[PDB]
């Protein structure tokens, strides 16, 4: 039973449909974002980044969590379309000033104590 | 108990109506405002001739911090760390150890004056009147680093301002 | 118990207790508990489903007339299965009284928006969503209100760190403000202040 | 398609930190969308890491035009949670300085509102009075605005000898400055054209939108927390409540001017009725002992040490305490878990709801009308963003 | 009508916590030991969750203590061990739980100070 | 009681001086190192020991309430003087 | 052994303070 | 001093033309006042 | 007869007695569809009948306002409208029924 | 079984014979204030801070030493108990030195905390204070005996746990002093523990002196590797 | 004020008021910057007897809130949270501005 109240979707299929709607909206919006914000990236870079952000949460299996993630993505898209975000906010997705952090054991061992 | 601010009525007699018409056509209230500004023009201004003249301050005024001494030259601070504990901005950093003669004294006493809110809680908390907010307020700098005071800076401030600090404390301490 | 001690008001205490019993009798479907504090403040603990029917009642009933919504906020208590306590503070000018309505929710359960009851709730609910992550159903325009654009997390949660996760600076290579993982020249110094001796025997809990 | 405009933050009428996204048709305002948080500093979370005394100075910086009123609201909340009573002289000093603070705030509100509208001169005349008032602050506490003077348990220090006479000297002259301001504005036809029937709000809408203070009383609602829910010694002073009739900018400006006059009346009563006695509660587990006692007696030293390191424990419980601050109802929802640090502190600021009502109030108006309505709401963003 | 999910609770994707500070952290769930300097026991009633200690270093200016992990001051309080475990699990943090230590009851006899034939007899008071 | 290091850097009363190979000394180039010249330990060393005719003396640091908390100092030991834990002033009973 | 000395109002209270509006008519017909 | 001027103009300083090492004929600032005259000049006391 | 209520947006009501009678009658009619043992029905019927009798007993508007303790009979009419709307909503909600669920064991326990 | 029923503020408790009033109170989560009592040391009963009223009993009892009787109702928060605690705290603080800013115990001091929780907030002692000379007992345990409250905890620990009979009391009355009576070092493999059991700053750690305050320290629970005891 | 008499008269006429009576700038009338020392009395708890703290302890008289109608566990006239507020009275001092 588990007696849980839904947010928007009753099972995973409607949640996936909402995910697809949000993905379509972002994919359509990307070229306008590149033009309006005067970005130096390509439209392919922006769409690849959009895909990456969506793929980050592919493991989620709870329809309520999926609905909340879609709500947050819609909020981000509304911020972007209305130019409430500036160029710094958009570019924050790319981390262009952070040095590449090593992942293998040996480099982390050399650089410090963090596991 | 209350009053109305905009609940009056104008009299409709020909005298009041004609007076209103004369005000409308001859701009009497605008001339009244002009007269008020003209009156202010001939008043003496309130400007003081800074920096040759200064604004008045109280003995309780909170200014740049200082560390004080006993009349023998011994430091008043005994590293109890009550000022560090009470500080609402965590602007005070204290390290201490027994001195060569066994006295309880600080080795580090730092105040970050860019963290400080100048509330004076440190001098209220101090049991020996060691840390104070002095009267000086003109200590602007050209770099951020100069506002990170160490213990030597605070002792120099105390030595430089003690003559004024002691008089202000003598003036105010019966209220504390 | 003279000058130092705050005086008591039995008349207001009795009046508030009677009105709390009144409200509990009228709405048994939703009211779970009623309390009157010793400084004369009335609290009504309700099931979440009753957020709209209770508030509406307290706004529209001839004997309540709580027309003003003073404040609406949330409290985070991580030890509870339902993390978030939702608090409504209401003021009745007709009867010169105040009341508090309390309900609960967790991270994934929406709470009905009360903009149809009090329009003032709009921004308050936004703030709650911004600071605690509580979603309000049927809100006209729900989005962040206090945090920076694109900010991740809900800062007022107890498990959110005080300095957050990212800080900002101007970078000249890219000619813009950038966000990077936070690094502090001086770490905030955690203080352990609690005395190991009990302060108030009147609030002692059973030793389990 | 309407034109979209950023009104602020770097704008003269935007108060520094307000970004207002405005949708316009010509200069007609189709929609107002205030974006705030440009001064959100996380005060409510920071307070959770402070003792109650350590948390007190954060309230000076919420509504930085009305410092001691914020201090008083927080002190009343903490005193209610502690089940203690401030001494009478402390309460009289609190009311006196609260009315001085209301004078400061109403000067700032009226003159900056006039400056947005275009009348720049009264700002200069009234800010010298603000300067003199600042000296009263500094003489009592050592700080011109962020006094931290009013604390749970009473006040930090007693008044210095000679302060009451100087306050009396200032108070016996402030009425003429009010008269000059009213001579410049009240009957001026340009001022009335800029203020009459602008931002009209109904009583029902004002109540439903969470308004408080003048934003209520300008619409005819007879409500004042000092009268209906008195605190300290407000039930011992005589004053009148100004009530508007149109719910517009002009009536609210008239109400604020009359509130200044009534504040002068209250200040006179406070000056003539100040009693003798101690200025903080005679309970060393709450209020610190005098410095001479701390340096002589063992219990006083122990209590000084503990109150300045750990702070007093507050019994567990939650209170919503509100006062009639100069900008409306200012409230604190304070939750104590029994320790010496507050568990939760939600701050209710009147400007929050007032600014949330700005889009409703601006319907059918122009750009300059929106500037006037922003001025008439009396918004400070330290309390809006917290 | 309700939707009847059947999966364990997981809110990691919603908390805004960086990946590194989820999978590399170890939280300790424990009842804090009594400070040996005092006899009061009021600080040994509730359960605490704390994080693993990371690197601190010396600031080149001022010699202050500098850190780079945002969770160095995060301590949560819980009524029971189960509540803390549930909170840690739904946030994806690996945890180590230490059982509560209670002092064992003891037999105190004042008269034993003056025993006729036992070693419990005291030589001074 | 100021004193100079082998590098020419003045040593503070905390005994802190940068080593010969320490890069941080570069912060003092074209500028100076703030050092307080009134060493408290030497200054309190110059105060004379007060002879008093009681076994217990009281010290508050002078100035009444402007000093430090009043403490009582035992003077039974003839091998050493009684030192104030706040002020550093020394006391003894007359001997010899 | 001196008397208690505190900031207090002078005996008989302070002089009356004006607060009401004062805008004289000050004009011809 | 001139007590016939209003409060704030009744006390003032004429700065020296040469302090510790620098020429202060044109370049003066409030930090040049020593503490005793700082107390007198800001009216924290009535006694020079 | 009265020039203004003094409240912005609240019009002066001509014939307030008849309006009040209509509104109280409508409220009682709606309450008649609520179960007899529901506390809302009996309480609201008691207060509504008190106000209706008071309205029928005093033909002077000022004295009726003084008796009703309701603040300016136009606001009495507004409050009657609010009560009628609430009565319809309550008939829909049926809050006279037993509590839907008991909170968790330590949902309201404070502290911790 | 063989348990007897007592009451703590009217709440029923079953305890085994020989249980003291203090132990019965802590069975219901009530901690009686104490200075001289330590559950790993022999009972002393000298500090008198644990005095508590028994219902229908005219005289208060020392909870640390008094066996609890069947049917007794212990009143932990009655007027008699609170007044006894206030009087004892006043007596303890009458001669105590005003050393808190320079005392290492400050912030983790049972005297300070129990003064704040069970004592009054002011003083009415108008005399001069006693001052005693210091005893040198080694390079580990710093001694400042003006702060000593004569608990006898160090003496009982040295005798019973460490098996060293070198500590004691000399003199009597107000002049009673805790020490060795000769210049002697208390050098035991367990000597440092007398720092922790001492409620006040009379015995402190010499290597640790003046370096830190208790509230700024972070606590890491760990294991010792200096031997194989763990 | 050092203003000449003709300028004073012109100021008074332009303002329509007696400006010299209430001058914004402050002269000799204000209190001296040097004051005699205060004495500052003490509070009601500064007593040598009949002053036990347990009889004046406000914090310890606080207790948990009264529980009315837990859910776990006739005539019945209706009630309001408080008596209706009494209507405000118009000011005698100045009813209208
Ligand atoms: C239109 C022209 C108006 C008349 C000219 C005028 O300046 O009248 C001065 C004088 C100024 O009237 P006031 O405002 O009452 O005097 C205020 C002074 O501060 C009170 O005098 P003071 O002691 O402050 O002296 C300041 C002194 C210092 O000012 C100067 O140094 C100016 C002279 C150097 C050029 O100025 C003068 O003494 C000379 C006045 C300016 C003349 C140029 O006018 C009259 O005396 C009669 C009214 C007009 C005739
Ligand atoms: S004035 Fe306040 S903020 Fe500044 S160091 Fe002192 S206590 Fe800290
Ligand atoms: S300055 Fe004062 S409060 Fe701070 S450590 Fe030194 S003695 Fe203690
Ligand atoms: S032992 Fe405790 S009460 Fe005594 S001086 Fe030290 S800290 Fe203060
Ligand atoms: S030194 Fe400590 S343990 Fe020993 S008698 Fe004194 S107070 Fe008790
Ligand atoms: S604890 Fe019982 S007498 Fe000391
Ligand atoms: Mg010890
Ligand atoms: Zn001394």
């Amino acid at each position: 039973g588990t007696s849980v109240k839904p947010i928007f979707s009753r099972d995973m299929n409607e949640a996936k449909r909402r995910v697809r709607e949000l993905y379509r909206a972002w994919y359509r919006e990307v070229p306008n974002t590149v033009h309006l914000f005067q970005l130096d990236i390509s439209v392919k870079q922006g769409r690849d980044k959009v895909r990456e952000m969506f793929m980050k949460n592919a493991h989620v299996t709870d329809p309520r969590v999926v609905d909340l993630l879609v709500i947050k993505g819609k909020m981000e898209l509304e911020e972007t379309i209305n130019v409430w975000k500036q160029r710094t906010h958009i570019m924050r997705f790319f981390h262009e000033t952070e040095a590449p952090r090593p992942t293998d054991f040996l480099s982390k061992f050399y650089v410090g104590h963090d596991p | 108990t209350y009053k109305f601010v905009n609940m009056r009525e104008p009299s409709m007699d020909m005298k009041s109506v004609t007076d209103r018409a004369a005000q409308t056509l001859l701009w009497t209230e605008l001339v009244r405002g002009l007269g008020m500004t003209l009156s202010y023009l001939f008043r003496e201004p309130a400007t003081i001739n800074y920096p040759f003249e200064k604004g008045p301050l109280s003995p309780r005024f909170r200014g740049e911090h200082a560390l004080r001494r006993y009349p023998s030259g011994e430091e008043r601070c005994i590293a109890c760390k009550l000022c560090e504990a009470v500080c609402p901005a965590q602007a005070i950093t204290i390290e201490a150890e027994p001195r060569a003669d066994g006295s309880r004294r600080t080795t580090r006493y730092d105040i970050d004056m860019t963290k400080c809110i100048y509330c004076g809680f440190c001098q209220e908390a101090c049991p020996v009147d060691a840390i104070v907010e002095g009267p000086n307020f003109e200590f602007s700098t050209e770099t951020h680093e100069e506002l990170l005071y160490n213990k030597e800076k605070l002792l120099n401030n105390g030595d430089k301002w003690e003559a004024e600090i002691a008089a202000n404390i003598q003036a105010d301490y019966l209220y504390r | 118990t003279r000058p130092t001690i705050r005086p008591r008001n039995d008349v207001v205490h009795k009046q508030l207790s009677a009105f709390g019993q009144y409200v509990a009798e009228i709405l048994p479907k939703y009211v779970q508990q009623v309390q009157v504090s010793c400084f004369n403040e009335l609290e009504i603990f309700i099931h979440p489903d009753g957020v709209i029917p209770v508030l509406t009642f307290l706004r529209d009933h001839t004997n309540a007339q709580f027309k003003s919504l003073a404040d609406l906020t949330a409290v985070d208590v991580p030890t509870r299965q339902n993390r978030f306590e939702i608090v409504y503070n209401l003021l009745s000018l007709r009867f010169n009284s105040r009341i508090r309505v309390k309900t609960y929710t967790d991270e994934l359960t929406p709470i009905e928006s009360s903009v149809t009851v009090y329009k003032a709730a709009n921004w308050y609910e936004r703030e709650i969503w911004d600071m605690f992550g509580v979603f309000f159903a049927n809100h006209p325009d729900l989005r962040r209100i206090l945090t920076d654009y694109g900010f991740e997390g809900h800062p007022f949660r107890k498990d959110f760190p005080l300095s957050g996760y990212v800080e900002l600076r101007y970078d000249d290579e890219v000619k813009r403000v950038v966000a990077e993982p936070v690094e502090l020249a001086q770490e905030f110094r955690k203080f352990d202040l609690n005395s190991p001796w009990e302060a108030f025997p009147a609030y002692r809990q059973p030793p389990e | 398609s309407n034109l979209t405009l950023n009104f602020g933050p770097q704008h003269p009428a935007a108060h520094g930190v307000l970004r207002l996204v405005m949708e316009l048709s010509g200069e007609m305002v189709r929609k107002c969308d205030p974006h705030i948080g440009l001064l959100h500093r996380g005060t409510e979370k920071l307070i959770e890491y402070k003792t109650y005394l350590q948390a007190l100075p954060y309230f000076d910086r919420l509504d930085y035009v009305s410092m001691m009123c914020n201090e008083q609201a927080y002190s009343l909340a903490v005193e209610k949670l502690l089940n203690i009573q401030p001494p009478p002289r402390a309460q009289w000093i609190r009311v006196l300085f609260g009315e001085i603070t209301r004078l400061l705030n109403h000067i700032m509100a009226v003159t900056t509102h006039a400056l947005d509208i275009g009348a720049m001169t009264p700002f200069f005349w009234m800010f010298e009075e603000r300067e003199k008032m600042f000296e009263f602050y500094e003489r009592v506490s050592g700080a011109r605005m962020h006094a931290a003077y009013i604390r749970p348990g009473g006040v930090h220090q007693d008044l210095p000898l000679g302060l009451l006479d100087d306050i009396y000297e200032f108070s016996k002259n402030f009425s003429f400055r009010i008269d000059e301001l009213e001579e410049m504005l009240t009957n001026n036809r340009i001022w009335r054209n800029r203020t009459v029937d602008i931002g009209v709000v109904t009583a029902e809408d004002a109540l439903n939108y969470g308004f408080s203070g003048v934003m209520l009383r300008g619409s005819g609602i007879q409500w004042d927390l000092r009268k209906t829910q008195p605190y300290d010694v407000y039930d011992q002073v005589e004053f009148d409540v100004p009530i508007g009739s149109r719910g517009d900018c002009y009536d609210r400006y008239l109400c604020r001017v009359e509130e200044m006059r009534q504040s002068l009346r209250i200040i006179s009563q406070c000056l003539n009725k100040m009693p003798p006695g101690e200025i903080k509660v005679d309970d060393a587990k709450v209020s610190p002992p005098k410095r001479a006692e701390m340096k002589t007696s063992m219990e006083s030293l122990i209590h000084h040490f503990k109150l300045y390191t750990e702070g007093y424990q507050v019994p567990p419980g939650a209170t919503y305490t509100a006062i009639e601050a100069p900008k409306g109802e200012f409230g604190v929802y304070l939750v104590s878990d029994g320790s010496s640090r507050p568990y939760r502190c939600k701050i209710k600021a009147p400007g929050f709801a007032h600014l949330a009502g700005l889009d409703k109030m601006s319907k059918g108006h122009m750009l300059a009308d929106v500037v006037a309505i922003i001025g008439t709401q009396d918004i400070v963003f330290g309390e809006v963003d917290r | 009508q309700l939707i009847a999910v059947d999966e364990k609770l997981d809110i990691t994707t919603l908390t805004g916590v960086p990946e590194e500070h989820i999978k590399t952290r170890k939280v300790r769930i424990f009842v804090p030991a009594r400070n040996n300097m005092q006899s009061g026991v009021n600080n040994t009633k509730k359960w605490k969750m704390e994080f693993d200690t990371r690197e601190r270093w010396e600031n080149p200016l001022m010699g202050w203590s500098s850190t780079a992990d945002p969770l160095s001051n995060l301590v949560l309080t819980f009524s029971t061990k189960e509540d803390a475990v549930a909170f840690a699990e739904k946030n994806g943090w690996s945890f180590d739980v230490e059982e509560r230590k209670v002092p064992k009851p003891k037999s105190k006899s004042y008269g034993a100070n003056f025993s006729w034939n036992k070693r419990t007899r005291v030589s001074t008071k | 009681g100021v004193r100079t290091s082998p590098t020419g850097e003045k040593v503070t009363h905390t005994g802190q001086a940068y080593d010969d190979g320490d890069y941080r000394r570069v912060r003092f180039s074209d500028r100076q190192k703030e050092v307080n010249e009134n060493f408290a330990i030497d200054l309190i060393a110059e105060q004379p020991v007060s002879e008093v005719g009681s076994r217990v003396i009281s010290c508050d640091g002078g100035g009444g309430a402007l000093g430090h908390p009043r403490v009582y100092i035992n003077l039974d030991k003839e091998t050493k003087t009684g030192t104030c834990g706040y002020c550093g002033l020394q006391f003894r009973q007359p001997h010899h | 052994a001196s008397k208690v000395k505190q900031d207090m109002p002078p005996p008989g209270g302070y002089g009356p303070i004006d607060y009401k509006r004062n805008l004289p008519r000050r004009g011809l017909s | 001093e001139d007590n016939k001027q209003f409060f704030g103009r009744h006390r003032w300083v004429i700065y020296t033309t040469e302090m510790n090492g620098r020429d202060t004929f044109w370049d003066v600032d409030g930090s040049m006042v020593p503490p005793e005259w700082h107390r007198w000049l800001h009216c924290m006391t009535d006694d020079p | 007869l009265k020039k203004t209520t003094g409240l912005v947006g609240l019009a002066v009501c001509e014939t307030p007695h008849e309006r009040l009678k209509i509104l109280y009658t409508k409220i009682l009619d709606v309450l008649g569809q609520i179960p007899k043992n529901a506390a809302y029905r009996k309480y609201t019927e008691q207060i509504t009948n008190e106000k209706l009798g008071m309205v029928k007993a005093e033909p002077d508007v000022k004295k009726l306002e003084e008796q009703l303790q309701g603040g300016q009979i136009e606001e009495v009419i507004l409050q009657a409208e609010n009560e009628l709307s609430l009565a319809r909503k309550m008939l829909r909600w049926k809050p006279w029924e037993p509590l839907v669920e008991e909170p968790p064991a330590n949902q309201w326990k404070w502290p911790i | 079984s063989n348990l007897i029923e007592v009451f703590v503020d009217g709440q029923s408790v079953m305890v085994e014979p020989g249980t003291t009033v203090l132990q019965a109170c802590e069975k219901v989560g009530m901690q009686i204030p104490r200075f001289c009592y330590h559950e790993r040391l022999s009972v002393a009963g000298n500090c008198r801070m644990c005095l508590v009223e028994i219902e229908k009993a005219p005289k208060v009892v020392a909870a640390c030493a008094m066996p609890v009787m069947k049917g007794w109702n212990i009143l932990t928060n009655s007027e008699k108990s609170k007044k006894a605690r206030e009087g004892v705290m006043e007596f303890l603080l009458a001669n105590h030195p005003l050393d808190c800013p320079i005392c290492d115990q400050g912030g983790e001091c049972d005297l300070q905390d129990q003064s704040m929780m069970f004592g009054s907030d002011r003083s009415r002692f108008l005399e001069g204070k006693r001052a005693v000379e210091d005893k040198n007992i080694g390079p580990l345990v710093k001694t400042i005996m003006t702060r000593c409250i004569q608990c006898t905890r160090c003496i009982r620990f040295a005798s019973e746990i460490a098996g060293v009979d070198d500590l004691g009391t000399t003199g009597r009355g107000n002049d009673m002093q805790v020490g060795t009576y000769i210049e002697k070092m208390f050098m035991s493999e367990l000597s440092g523990n007398i720092i922790d059991i001492c409620p006040v700053g009379a015995l402190t750690s010499k290597p640790y002196a003046f370096t830190a305050r208790p509230w700024e320290t972070r606590k890491t629970e760990s294991i010792d590797v200096m031997d194989a005891v763990g | 004020a050092s203003a000449t008499r003709v300028i004073q008269l012109l100021r008074n006429w332009a303002s329509g008021r007696d400006l010299q009576a209430k001058l914004q700038l402050r002269y000799q009338e204000i209190s001296k910057r040097t004051q005699p020392p205060p004495k500052l009395p003490v509070g009601p708890s500064h007593k040598l007897s009949n002053n036990y703290y347990c009889t004046r302890d406000g914090r310890r008289e606080a207790m948990p809130p009264s529980i009315v109608m837990s859910s776990q566990k006739t005539e019945k006239k209706a009630v309001t949270p408080a008596p209706p507020i009494k209507r405000w009275e118009l000011s005698k001092d100045q009813p209208y501005l």
